[PDB]
């Protein structure tokens, strides 16, 4: 039965060191993802190893080799808009980034 | 003393510190069922369907 | 035999030839009447379109404290057009509608009372052929 | 000009609809627990549908309250009637009947004209809040108030005044001097009485007058029948009865064979709900128009052209009807 | 003898951090306001 | 509505992609896509109807501002109860408040 608890049997792979403050795609015990890592002032309970949100997306992890409280937040998104006069009058444009 | 357990449905109140300081049963009286369906700890005036 | 909407309601007996009618077994909804919980905790329960001589069995009558139809016998039983109401008493006055039930019945928390709504006060104006008012 | 004539016309508008409610699980899965377990995988569509239907249900009571509740006192009519030759017998309540309705309302009530299946599959009809007796009481109060006082009970306390003086004042409101009415009283009264009689005669002999409300009733009936007829379709499965599928195959195939029916019935319910909302919008617009007309043609004299009647407006009276109202100008 | 136990025995359902929300759980619990026999 | 199964073996795309080979993952993804599309369509329809209602209210408010604030109205029960004299506007979040 798939991972519903701390893992016990694992296949052969190579571990890698830990970084922060850059958008990365990681593989935690078979759990794939993408985002950035930082530090949370709120410390987990002694028996808590996962964090979720309303839409059931993983939030925070406690590393399987060393004990920390690290958060996940996907790197920034947003839309793009273009301001132009009539194409029959000129050819210059301006760009706006939302929030 | 000796107690017993049975299957139920519960609504748990979590706070910022992750402590279950309150929890409301779901089959005790009509008010608990109304709270379960509305998903809140206080109910205003009216007539609801359960 | 069948009906205008494809439903079947008549079946013949295959041993002693006779006709029988088929009627759906009862079902309905449950509503709760609560004054604001900031003020009190008493409630009332309404069952739709059923005789309440038949509601110790409509719901299975199993609960620690039943849904304030406390093993649903006792006083406070009223039969209206919308069904039977348990948990309120009948009065012979008229006031303004606080919470509507249906077909002219309104319920208010003073316990809980059920009454018929009043449209207003009564006024009679003197009419003649040589009188006015300014 | 040299002469004049007094005319009376009719106008009909619908107000409210019928209040229905449908239960998802009984309509879709009947009473089979496996179908409910399968349906538990689709989220919260059914709470949405029930919420929409309840929202539609409260609005009809809202509309009726907006239309028929304008005064907060109940006015009586004197037992002695001498209005200078004016005969109001065809619109006043009749005490020699258990219903207390005017003859015109009695005529209107008699002109407007699957049951187990609705009771079978989870379809219910909710009763209204105001009975017809209360609406009749409201109408009689309005009529008595306008007969005895005029436009003065819509802006404060009621004040008494004889009817001929009110008619003279209304004549003064359109540009004709008062002495015209005082020298032609009997002719005007006779024209009024003849017009009322002709109105009743024309109503009681042409059935093509009350079509607007019949249209709404027929539309609702057709929609419900179309909804009920859809429970006998395959949509792709080998049958339409759940019990046969359960008794013929093992669960792995019954899974998909039930999924097809679940999807089809969900689609049908969605279509029904959308059509109901679209109808309710137009009903509400009609109700708002009727409320404005009642405010502006019954409690005062209007200067807008072709709003209350056809010509120069003098006064109007309300009447009750099934799911609607009738105006006489 | 018999003894009442009003609100006791609630345990943490799982091992996931949840922050200031209201949640729905289906699990075995001690019913509220139960008679607890005393020996 | 993003936590549902719709018949698929799970609800997380990466979980499905990390277990199987493309053809079956295609079927599961198809089920998920169909469900989510239906949800989005329902939301859009409801929003359109509510927008129509709000537009009707806004038109009524514009007419009331035009007729009662600028001039004296002879219509019964349009601007207040009784005989109308004058009116004043005030601003509220997402609306307007009138004084008669
Ligand atoms: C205006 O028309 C009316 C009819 O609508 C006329 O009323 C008639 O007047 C004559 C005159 O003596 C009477 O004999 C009749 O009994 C009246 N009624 C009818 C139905 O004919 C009225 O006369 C006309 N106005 C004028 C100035 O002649
Ligand atoms: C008011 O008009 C009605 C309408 O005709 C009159 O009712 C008639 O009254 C007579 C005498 O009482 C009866 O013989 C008729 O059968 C009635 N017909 C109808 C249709 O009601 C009524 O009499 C008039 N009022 C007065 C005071 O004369
Ligand atoms: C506790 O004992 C009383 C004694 O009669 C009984 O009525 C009740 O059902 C029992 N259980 C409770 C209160 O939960």
């Amino acid at each position: 039965e798939l991972l519903h608890a701390p893992a016990t049997v694992c296949g052969p792979k190579k571990s890698t060191n830990l970084v922060k403050n850059k958008c990365v795609n990681f593989n935690f015990n078979g759990l794939t993802g993408t985002g950035v890592l930082t530090e949370s002032n709120k410390k987990f309970l002694p028996f808590q190893q996962f964090g979720r949100d309303i839409a059931d997306t993983t939030d925070a992890v406690r590393d399987p080799q060393t004990l920390e409280i690290l958060d996940i937040t996907p790197c920034s998104f947003g839309g793009v808009s273009v301001i132009t006069p009539g194409t029959n009058t000129s050819n210059q444009v301006a760009v706006l980034y939302q929030d | 003393y000796v107690g017993y357990l049975q299957p139920r449905t519960f609504l748990l109140k979590y706070n910022e510190n992750g402590t279950i300081t309150d929890a409301v049963d779901c089959a005790l009286d009509p008010l608990s069922e109304t709270k379960c369906t509305l998903k809140s700890f206080t109910v205003e005036k009216g007539i609801y369907q359960t | 035999g069948r009906d205008i909407a494809d439903t079947t309601d008549a079946v013949r007996d295959p041993q002693t030839l006779e006709i029988l009618d088929i009627t759906p077994c009862s079902f309905g909804g449950v509503s709760v009447i609560t004054p604001g919980t900031n003020t009190s905790n008493q409630v009332a329960v309404l069952y739709q379109d059923v005789n309440c001589t038949e509601v110790p069995v409509a719901i299975h009558a199993d609960q620690l404290t039943p849904t304030w139809r406390v093993y649903s016998t006792g006083s406070n039983v009223f039969q209206t057009r919308a069904g039977c109401l348990i948990g309120a008493e009948h009065v012979n006055n008229s006031y303004e509608c606080d919470i509507p039930i249906g077909a002219g019945i309104c319920a208010s928390y003073q316990s809980i009372i059920a009454y018929t709504m009043s449209l207003g006060a009564e006024n009679s104006v003197a009419y003649s052929n040589n009188s006015i008012a300014i | 000009p040299t002469n004049f004539t007094i005319s009376v016309t009719t106008e009909i508008l619908p107000v409210s609809m019928t209040k229905t409610s449908v239960d998802c699980t009984m309509y879709i899965c009947g009473d089979s627990t496996e179908c409910s377990n399968l349906l538990l995988q689709y989220g919260s569509f059914c709470t949405q549908l029930n919420r929409a239907l309840t929202g539609i249900a409260v609005e009809q009571d809202k509309n009726t309250q907006e239309v028929f509740a304008q005064v907060k006192q109940i006015y009586k009519t004197p037992p002695i009637k001498d209005f200078g030759g004016f005969n109001f017998s065809q619109i006043l309540p009749d005490p020699s009947k258990p219903s207390k309705r005017s003859p015109i309302e009695d005529l209107l009530f008699n002109k407007v004209t699957l049951i187990c299946a609705q009771k079978f599959n989870g379809l219910t009809v909710l009763p209204p809040l105001l009975t017809d007796e209360m609406i009749a009481q409201y109408t009689s109060a309005l009529l008595a108030g306008t007969i005895t006082s005029g436009w003065t009970f819509g802006a404060g306390p009621a004040l008494q005044i004889p009817f001929p003086m009110q008619m003279a004042y209304r004549f003064n409101g359109i540009g004709v001097t008062q002495n015209v009415l005082y020298e032609n009283q009997k002719l005007i009264a006779n024209q009024f009485n003849s017009a009322i009689g002709k109105i009743q005669d024309s109503l009681s002999s042409t059935p093509s007058a009350l079509g607007k409300l019949q249209d709404v009733v027929n539309q609702n009936a057709q929609a419900l029948n179309t909804l009920v007829k859809q429970l006998s379709s395959n949509f792709g499965a080998i049958s339409s009865v759940l019990n046969d599928i359960l008794s013929r195959l093992d669960p792995p195939e019954a899974e998909v064979q039930i999924d097809r029916l679940i999807t089809g019935r969900l689609q049908s319910l969605q279509t029904y709900v959308t059509q109901q909302l679209i109808r309710a919008a137009e009903i509400r617009a009609s109700a708002n128009l009727a409320a404005t007309k009642m405010s502006e043609c019954v409690l005062g004299q209007s200067k807008r052209v072709d709003f209350c009647g056809k010509g120069y407006h003098l006064m109007s009276f309300p009447q009750s009807a099934p799911h609607g109202v009738v105006f006489l100008h | 003898a018999y003894t009442n136990s009003f609100t006791r025995g609630v345990y943490y359902p799982d091992k996931v951090f949840r922050s200031s929300v209201l949640h729905s759980t289906q699990d075995l619990f001690l019913p509220f306001f139960s008679n607890v026999t005393w020996f």
